[PDB]
């Protein structure tokens, strides 16, 4: 607490996000369910590049 | 309960200046309290040591008794076995502390183990 | 309830000196 | 007749308060070994923590110290580590063991 | 908490891990959910030497 009435200044930094996609079942109804993207964080990290 | 024991050591000093005629007094003092506190509805606690027998004819897998603590014609309390008295397994003519083990403590009150059995200053 | 006992025992010395 | 008095005073104290009841927290170094046949996945025990004649507490390690694997010959805390704690009583490892002034 | 001011050091060991891996269900999604490393540890360090 003093450090931060000083004058120093504190910072917040992403770390991870979590979050669904949309996918079709046999109905026309849209599911995001259990859709995770950090199934293939690492996977689409591993083989493409960045730009 | 709640028991504290405080102590306290003063020192004062004082001039008085009147008119002519002048004092000066020192004091030293001390003091020694102790206090003792007490509520009156969970003025106690209590946990009992019991064990856990079969007689019959079958094994009894994941074994809770709904027991009933009465001090003398007043029920005290009704206890199930939540978490940590549960007999995994009880084979006949066998109790759920092996022969050779100590009895097991019942102590905790509600479901989530995290409560003690209480009783007031009259009983 | 709540019922607390308390006791306390104090012992005090003083020294006056005026002018004697 | 006039008069004035000024007074100065210094005043220390200490104090201390104790419960009977929960006078004590306890918690235990264990480690878990297996000498049978085959691992265990999962481990988890039910203990019994005794004084003289009086067990003073069953505990059934909640999710802290829940051994993943245990293959034969070997303990749970592999050699060269430390032993393991067990101080919490409850079901979601929010409490402390317990013991009052006599014990 | 006086150990710790005296200049005593404290170090953290890491005791065990546990995560899960992912495989393919019928469809293209790839499925991370009770699939946890912790089966096989134990076959794959007692039928296997490291290096």
């Amino acid at each position: 607490l003093k450090k931060l009435d000083a004058g120093k200044q504190i910072k917040l930094e992403t770390t991870q996000v979590s979050g669904n996609f949309g996918t079709k079942n046999s109905s026309g109804q849209i599911v995001t369910e259990g859709n995770s993207w950090s199934d293939y964080i690492s996977q689409i990290d591993s083989i493409s590049a960045s730009i | 309960e709640h028991a504290s024991t405080d102590q306290g050591k003063t020192v004062s000093r004082a001039t008085t200046n009147s008119k002519n005629s002048t004092a000066v007094q020192d004091s030293n003092g001390e003091s020694w309290n102790t206090g003792l506190s007490i509520n009156k509805g969970e003025s106690a606690y209590i946990n009992a040591n019991v064990r856990y027998y079969n007689t019959g004819t079958a094994p009894m897998y994941k074994v809770t008794p709904t027991t009933n603590l009465v001090l003398d014609g007043d029920t005290l309390s009704t206890i199930k076995a939540q978490e940590n008295q549960i007999g995994n397994n009880l084979s006949p003519g066998d109790t759920y502390p092996k022969k050779g083990l100590s009895p097991l403590a019942l102590n905790t009150m509600d479901q989530f183990s995290s409560r003690l059995i209480p009783i007031n200053y009259d009983q």
